């Protein structure tokens, strides 16, 4: 039983390695350090981080958004610090409650929300430029940034795209712990049970698959760690017994297998698709589908159960019943 | 943090839909002993005699009752409303025909209200009906009432903290939260839905696709409406000490027929009946009540689902005094 | 009139549903599953145009590999069945078959980013050290499956690219040679090193390295495989069923 | 029938029980005893689903549902038609799952690799037992288990949830959901990094392990390392269920109220109340 896959027994300590980017080598900041405990279940080196214009930008607009959200939250408890620590999970900054169409809503009723949302978009837009540029600098592919952009796209979908397409800012997600969680039920109910939106189904099936694939993949690498399976880059360019035993494990189990390069394509795809499926489902909701349950009832998909308790007429249809 | 097993579960849906009540037996009991306190029906009396419209001086409601039946009604009323204070709470000790004290005039309107509930609302209250006790439980001010803003504690026989008090702005969110089963839902569902009939609870479309002319822009109902309806349901659920599957199949909250239960239709009359009591009987009592009973906006205390149900799907577990006290309803 | 309804009994959401299913199965069957066939294809006993990797330290490599020599495999047929297992002819550990098999990797040393040897001992790695608090194995005895002292640790071999220990070098007692072992096969203790994968006698037959202070990709496999082959081939009991 | 490098590994042994009698291949698949006990439990599992589906009103795969019994049946045998089938299917499913798990142990021994995948496959099996066996055992009836339908099982999850008003406030759920999100986030990163190092674009050279590290050091100021991420990914995936199971099994046997109210313990502490 390999104890190395549980934890690093003996730790190495060497001089710090610095891969030179095509620009911004001057923009690395900080003297690195080492945590003995972290180096037991990971790499011991902490730092240094890279600065850059796109990094600072994300920290500037991200802080501005956060400061706005926190200020309106503090406001909600009439600026009582003890009642801030206490009620924090329940506190939020809300989209307009009143309908103003697409017109810029009052600062008291969604203005600060829309402005906190703009700076979050600028922050998100900035960090992506950092995830992208840092890859080009080190001569790498932009695979990470395109997966990141898909996730940003989903945020923009539920944040500002859907409110725009249906024509009401009131539809967007509140800022807050419970509050943004409360939107999920508001949104589902309004559009007739998200369990009957096919793209939710796809999104879940990919998220569920992401659990499978990473559990499976991670366990596979750990299973072949004794042959240096963890050195994946050189296992792709020069097939080692590690990924042979790995490929054969699956080919004897499930009947088909991947290569060590392609399983990272299976996982990259399945991740991306979570967000793509999610994005499409939102885009279709409100614009083209109003009640996903009745949309399923139309195309004959929704299951039917008999009555346990007796069939109950809608009393608003009975003769002489109030409005 | 937690509650020890076993649990008490029922079934309200087709096997394997996970529909039904989840109850903690010890809590169900803690309620049962509290609802058992209900005073037993006073022994029936001599039917023969002259009506109290002739016998007495100032009887505007119970005039068709004989004196013997009339004083039995008064005693019963005294048990349910002010048993610590006795007859003197509404009455001038020297003059029982005088309207000096406000609980008198309020009680006559209460008498009219109680008779309305049993007569015009059997769609909800059925053959069980209500008495003065259903709400009051032995105190002039009923334990669970509602003002035009959320107040704490929900049981006004308990002392609130400074934070729980309505003057303290910093407890507003918590005041709001405890009325909606501890949610963060930023809506007062009482003043929105039960204080009057101005708003519509239903928010889900009954068509698969978006209907042209109400699906875009200012023609739309804001998403807030969905949040608020949800708020009401958390409140309704906590009020009766139950859950969603007691009245809905979550598959589709909007659909009736097999997807709803008979309890949902009964609940539907509940909303109509609560609205009727608030607008026509309870809110107009502000002019007859002293300010110490009124809210900050000059309103009188009004009722919700909790007022009668107090954590139980049937108020006092379906205990009735309908036959024993027929003068309180129904009225032919 | 509705938003999104089309001709007949068809709506937009219905169309995108199909387009979704097609997109997925397109990529699954025509892309992702073809990328799976870049190793071990074509089959023996729907192909992608070969992929060329431009290596970090000079040269290029096209997959899958075809070796100018096929290695003879000392395995005998058990049955005449198509998918019948194979029983070893000779000594399966030194022959290197089954769990003892090694891949035909390049006889080159794994390289660090700047061009130095990646897997080296601590006698060369003079700016590398064992972290304070951890057990320095150098000098502790190495005890095998039978409970017999097979050798003494002499050095550690560090991966300079990741700063991670990958091998233990031990002298095999009475056999005037050293052997490498993966740390995966080493239960590191304060007083000894426990190795259950192979018996005490088998250590002498661990694959030897061409050079003392460096190790090729193929060598790294030969060594690693050897011990894993032991997990099935140490005693005659380790092959049969457990119950 | 074989990969260009497969022949050498196709050796006898590694079996837990059976010896030579079950140790063989049928195509790419490995058999063994647990493959036999799998195909049996699968065959008996799928043959009964179809027999119950014929007696059902529909054959539309989205609408079909084989439901467990009513709550009155408790832990006893139900009428085959009125919940009995469901009980027979469960035994088959569990019989096939465990068989499938142990079969992977046989393949791991032969390949001389760790038993990590079959050990990681247990965690799903455990969550299946949580929903179908352990919770219905704690609540008194098999009627609390989810139905076997494509769309109907969603309807069970829906109702189950709303039985506690707002399941999002369930702290076991929050834990579970966060892992789902972070593990799908993690996978995209690990897949994206490896691909970026091997496929830099145009005529650019393949990069190294130092490049991997420098990227995550630059972007987030920390790098976990090549092996570590595969350990983290198993941990992050395994904790979708391992923590979730606690939020599932408390709902009912250990907690009856709404899940938001549970956060009263925090909100109702006297000195800030
Ligand atoms: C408490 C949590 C529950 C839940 C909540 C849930 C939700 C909210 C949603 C699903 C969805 C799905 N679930 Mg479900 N689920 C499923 C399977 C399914 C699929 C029908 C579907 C796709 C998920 C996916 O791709 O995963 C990842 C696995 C992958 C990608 C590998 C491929 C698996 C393959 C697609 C599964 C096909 C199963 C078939 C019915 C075949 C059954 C075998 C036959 C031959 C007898 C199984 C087999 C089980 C078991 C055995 O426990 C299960 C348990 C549960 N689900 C729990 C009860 N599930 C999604 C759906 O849209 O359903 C209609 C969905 O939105
Ligand atoms: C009543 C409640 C329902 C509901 C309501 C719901 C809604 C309204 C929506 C979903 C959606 C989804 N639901 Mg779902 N749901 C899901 C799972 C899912 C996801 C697969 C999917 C996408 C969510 C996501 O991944 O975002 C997580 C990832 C995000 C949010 C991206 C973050 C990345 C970002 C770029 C980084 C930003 C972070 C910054 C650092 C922060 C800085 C900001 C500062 C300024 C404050 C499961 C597994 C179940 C089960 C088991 O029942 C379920 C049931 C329900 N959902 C109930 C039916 N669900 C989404 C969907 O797919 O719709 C079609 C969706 O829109
Ligand atoms: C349709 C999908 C929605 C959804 C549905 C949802 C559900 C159902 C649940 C949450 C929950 C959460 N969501 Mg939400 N969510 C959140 C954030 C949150 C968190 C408050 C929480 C945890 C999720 C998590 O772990 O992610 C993954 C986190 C990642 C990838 C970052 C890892 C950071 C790591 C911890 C950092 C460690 C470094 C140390 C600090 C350094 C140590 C220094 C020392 C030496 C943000 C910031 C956003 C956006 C879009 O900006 C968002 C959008 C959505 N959520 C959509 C609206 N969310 C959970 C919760 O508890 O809420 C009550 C929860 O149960
Ligand atoms: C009203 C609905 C609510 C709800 C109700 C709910 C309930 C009741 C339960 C969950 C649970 C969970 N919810 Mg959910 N939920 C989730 C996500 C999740 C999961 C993280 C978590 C665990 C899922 C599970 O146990 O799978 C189970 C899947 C299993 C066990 C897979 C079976 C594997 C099997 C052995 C293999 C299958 C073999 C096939 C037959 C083979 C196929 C062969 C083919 C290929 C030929 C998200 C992300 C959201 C969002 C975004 O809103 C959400 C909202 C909601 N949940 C709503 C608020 N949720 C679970 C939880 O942990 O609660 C705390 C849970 O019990
Ligand atoms: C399938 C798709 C998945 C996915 C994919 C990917 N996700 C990526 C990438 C990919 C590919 C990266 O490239 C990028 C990254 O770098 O990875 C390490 C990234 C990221 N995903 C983060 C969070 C996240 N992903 C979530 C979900 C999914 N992601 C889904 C599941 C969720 C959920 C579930 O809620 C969360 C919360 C951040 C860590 C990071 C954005 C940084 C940012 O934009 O922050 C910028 C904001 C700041 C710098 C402000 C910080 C405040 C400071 C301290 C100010 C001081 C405060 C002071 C009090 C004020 C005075
Ligand atoms: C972190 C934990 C994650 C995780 C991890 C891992 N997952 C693994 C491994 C690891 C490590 C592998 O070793 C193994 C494998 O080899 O894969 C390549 C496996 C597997 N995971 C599968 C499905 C899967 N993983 C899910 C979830 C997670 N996995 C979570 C996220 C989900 C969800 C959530 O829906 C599904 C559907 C199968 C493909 C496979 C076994 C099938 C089987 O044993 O074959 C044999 C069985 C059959 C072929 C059919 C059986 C028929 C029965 C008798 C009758 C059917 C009744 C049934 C109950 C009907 C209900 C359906 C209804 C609800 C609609
Ligand atoms: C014909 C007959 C009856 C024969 C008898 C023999 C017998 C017992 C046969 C079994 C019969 C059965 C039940 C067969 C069905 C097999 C099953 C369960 C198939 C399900 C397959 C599915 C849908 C899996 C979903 C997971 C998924 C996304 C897989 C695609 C990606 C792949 C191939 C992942 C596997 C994989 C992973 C996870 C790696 O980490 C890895 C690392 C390095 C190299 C290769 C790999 C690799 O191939
Ligand atoms: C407030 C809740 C009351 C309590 C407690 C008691 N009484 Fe009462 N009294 C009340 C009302 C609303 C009325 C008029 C009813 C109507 O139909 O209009 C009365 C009237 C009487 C009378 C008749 C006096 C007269 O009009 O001449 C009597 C004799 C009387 N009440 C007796 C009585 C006794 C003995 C009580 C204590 C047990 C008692 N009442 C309680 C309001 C309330
Ligand atoms: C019975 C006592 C109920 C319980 C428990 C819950 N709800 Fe309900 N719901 C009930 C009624 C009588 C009505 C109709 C009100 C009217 O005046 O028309 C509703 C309505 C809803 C709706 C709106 C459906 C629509 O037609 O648009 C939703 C979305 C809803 N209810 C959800 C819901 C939830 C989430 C509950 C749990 C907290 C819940 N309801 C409890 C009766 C009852
Ligand atoms: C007091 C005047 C009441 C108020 C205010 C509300 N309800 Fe009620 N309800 C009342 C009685 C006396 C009964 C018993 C009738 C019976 O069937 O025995 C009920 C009953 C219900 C039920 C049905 C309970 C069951 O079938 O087990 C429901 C679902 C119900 N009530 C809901 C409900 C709601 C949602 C209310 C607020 C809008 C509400 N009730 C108010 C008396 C009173
Ligand atoms: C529930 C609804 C009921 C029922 C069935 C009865 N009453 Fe009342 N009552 C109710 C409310 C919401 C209020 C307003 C708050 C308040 O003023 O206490 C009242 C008030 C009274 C009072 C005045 C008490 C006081 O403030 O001094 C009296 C005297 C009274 N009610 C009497 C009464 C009688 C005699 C009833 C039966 C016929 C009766 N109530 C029924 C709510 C409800
Ligand atoms: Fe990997």
């Amino acid at each position: 039983a390999d104890y190395q896959t549980i934890y690093t027994q003996i730790q190495a300590r060497g001089p710090h390695i610095t891969v030179s980017g095509e620009w911004g080598d001057n923009d690395r900041v900080g003297k690195p350090f080492y945590s003995y405990w972290l180096g037991k279940i990971g790499d011991a080196q902490i730092g240094p981080i890279y600065l850059g214009a796109s990094g600072i930008a994300a920290f500037a607009f991200g802080s501005t958004a956060i400061l706005i959200i926190l200020f309106n939250m503090a406001a909600e408890v009439h600026f009582d610090p003890l009642q801030f620590f206490r009620q924090f999970f329940w506190l939020g900054l809300y989209p307009p409650k009143a309908q103003y169409g697409m017109g810029i809503p009052p600062l008291h009723d969604g203005g600060w929300w829309l402005m906190a949302g703009l700076f979050m978009t600028l922050s998100l837009g900035s960090w992506w430029i950092r995830v992208y540029s840092r890859a080009r600098a080190l001569g790498l592919g932009t695979h990470i940034a395109w997966n990141f952009a898909a996730a940003i796209f989903f945020v923009l979908c539920i944040g500002c795209i859907h409110p725009t397409l249906v024509g009401s800012w009131s539809e967007g997600v509140p800022f807050g712990i419970w509050p943004h969680i409360d939107w999920l039920t508001a949104f589902s109910i309004r559009y007739g049970n998200f369990y009957y939106c096919p793209w939710h189904g796809f999104s879940i099936g990919f998220a569920y698959g992401c659990g499978l694939l990473f559990a499976a993949h991670g366990a596979t690498i750990l299973a072949v760690a004794r042959f240096g399976g963890d050195r994946e880059i050189e296992q792709i360019t020069d097939r080692g017994t590690a990924v042979e035993r790995a490929a054969l494990f699956w080919r004897w189990t499930i009947g088909f297998n991947a290569t060590i390069e392609s399983v990272h394509r299976w996982g990259w795809f399945f991740s991306l698709m979570v967000m793509v499926s999610a994005s499409v489902g939102i885009l279709l909701t409100g614009t083209f589908v109003d009640n996903w349950y009745l949309w399923c009832v139309k195309h004959g998909a929704a299951p039917d159960y008999p009555a346990y308790l007796p069939a109950t007429p809608d009393p608003a249809s009975l003769p002489g019943a109030p409005k | 943090c937690f509650e020890p097993p076993p649990a008490t579960t029922t079934q309200t849906g087709f096997r394997g839909l996970s529909m039904g009540e989840v109850l903690h037996p010890a809590t169900v009991k803690a309620k049962k002993e509290r609802d058992a306190q209900y005073p037993p029906a006073l022994a029936a009396v001599k039917a023969e005699g002259p009506p109290v419209s002739q016998v007495y001086k100032n009887v505007k409601v119970l005039g068709n009752l004989t004196e013997a039946e009339f004083l039995r009604t008064m005693t019963a009323i005294t048990e349910w409303v002010s048993p610590q204070e006795g007859c003197t709470y509404c009455h001038d000790e020297n003059n029982l025909a005088s309207e000096a004290k406000y609980p008198y005039v309020v009680a006559r309107r209460m008498l009219e209200m109680t008779r309305a509930i049993n007569t015009n609302w059997t769609q909800h209250v059925a053959q069980t009906g209500v008495t003065c006790y259903t709400c009051h439980r032995g105190t002039p001010l009923p334990p669970y009432v509602r003002y035009l803003e959320p107040t704490l504690p929900l049981n006004n026989r308990e002392t609130p903290t400074h934070v729980e008090r309505v003057e303290t702005r910093s407890g507003y969110v918590v005041r709001l939260a405890k009325y909606t089963a501890y949610s963060a839902l930023n809506y007062d569902p009482f003043t929105m839905f039960l204080a009057n009939d101005k708003r519509q609870v239903r928010v889900v479309p009954q068509t698969a696709l978006p209907l042209v002319g109400v699906s875009r822009g200012k023609e739309r109902r804001p998403l807030s409406d969905a949040y608020a309806t949800f708020a009401l349901m958390m409140s309704i659920s906590d009020s009766l000490g139950t859950n969603c599957t007691f009245c809905h199949n979550a598959q589709t909250f909007e659909s009736w027929g097999k997807k709803s239960t008979p309890q949902r239709a009964i609940a539907w009359w509940g909303i109509r009946m609560v609205r009727d009591l608030n607008m026509n009987y309870l809110a107009p009592l502000n002019a007859s009540l002293p300010a110490s009973r009124l809210g900050r906006q000059g309103e009188a205390p009004q009722a919700d689902c909790r007022t009668c149900h107090q954590g139980v799907t049937k108020p006092l577990f379906g205990a009735s005094r309908l036959k024993d006290y027929p003068e309180l309803g129904p009225i032919k | 009139m509705y938003h999104g309804a089309l001709a007949q009994h068809l709506d937009i959401a219905q169309l995108v549903w199909y387009a979704q299913w097609l997109v997925i199965w397109t990529v699954v069957l025509l892309y992702l599953r073809r990328e799976d066939r870049r190793e071990g294809y074509p089959l023996v006993e729907e192909l992608p145009y070969p992929k060329t990797f431009v290596l970090p330290h000079g040269g290029t490599v096209t997959v899958p590999r075809r070796r100018p020599e096929t290695r003879e495999l000392k395995l005998a047929q058990t049955d005449g069945f198509e998918g019948a297992p194979l029983q070893p002819t000779g000594n399966p550990l030194v022959d290197a078959v089954g769990p003892a098999s090694y891949a035909e990797r390049a006889e080159v040393v794994d390289a660090t980013v700047d061009g130095k040897a990646k897997i080296v001992p601590l006698r060369v790695a003079t700016d590398f050290s064992i972290a304070e608090g951890d057990v320095d194995p150098r000098g502790l005895p190495v005890v095998a499956a039978d409970g017999v002292e097979a050798g003494t640790v002499t050095d550690l071999w560090v991966d300079r690219s990741e700063h991670y220990f990958r091998y233990l070098e031990l002298s095999v007692a009475g056999s005037a040679r050293t052997a490498l072992i993966p740390l995966g096969f080493c239960d590191v203790k304060k007083d000894k090193i426990v190795v259950t994968s192979i018996l005490s006698e088998q250590f002498a037959n661990v694959p030897r390295l061409q050079s003392r202070d460096q190790i090729t990709l193929r060598e790294e496999d030969k060594v690693s495989a050897y011990y894993a082959g032991g997990l099935l081939y140490a005693t005659p009991e380790r092959a049969e069923s457990l119950l | 029938a074989l990969l260009s490098f497969e022949r050498k590994y196709r050796v006898r042994g590694g079996t837990l029980i059976g010896g030579d009698l079950f140790d063989f291949w049928v195509g790419p698949y490995f058999v063994g005893f647990f493959g036999v006990s799998a195909i049996f439990f699968i065959f008996l599992g799928v043959s009964l689903i179809g027999y119950a589906a014929s007696q059902g009103p529909t054959w539309d795969p989205f609408a079909i549902s084989i439901n467990p019994p009513d709550l009155k049946y408790g832990l006893g045998a139900a009428p085959l038609l009125e919940g009995g089938f469901w009980q027979a299917i469960t035994v088959c499913a569990l019989g096939a799952f465990i068989s499938w798990m142990l079969r992977e142990v046989e393949i791991s021994r032969k390949l001389g690799i760790g038993w990590h995948v079959p050990l990681a496959f247990c965690v799903p099996i455990f969550m299946f037992c949580v929903l179908q066996v352990f919770r219905p055992l704690l609540l008194g009836s098999w009627g609390h288990a989810f139905p076997y339908g494509i769309l109907s099982h969603l309807d069970w999850v829906n109702n189950f949830g709303y039985q506690y008003l707002n399941w999002h406030y369930n702290p076991g759920h929050m834990s579970s959901v966060s892992f789902l999100f972070v593990n799908a986030m993690a996978l995209g990163l690990h897949g994206g990094l490896i691909l970026s190092v091997a496929n830099p674009g145009d005529g650019d050279k393949v990069k190294t392990a130092e490049h991997e590290n420098q990227y995550f050091r630059d972007v987030v100021g920390y790098s976990i390392g090549a092996l570590s991420i595969h350990r983290l990914g198993l941990f992050l995936a395994s904790n979708i269920f391992l923590t979730g199971a606690f939020g599932t099994i408390a709902s009912g046997p250990f907690w009856t109220r709404g899940w938001p109210e549970w956060w009263g313990w925090w909100l109702d502490i006297p000195f800030w109340s």
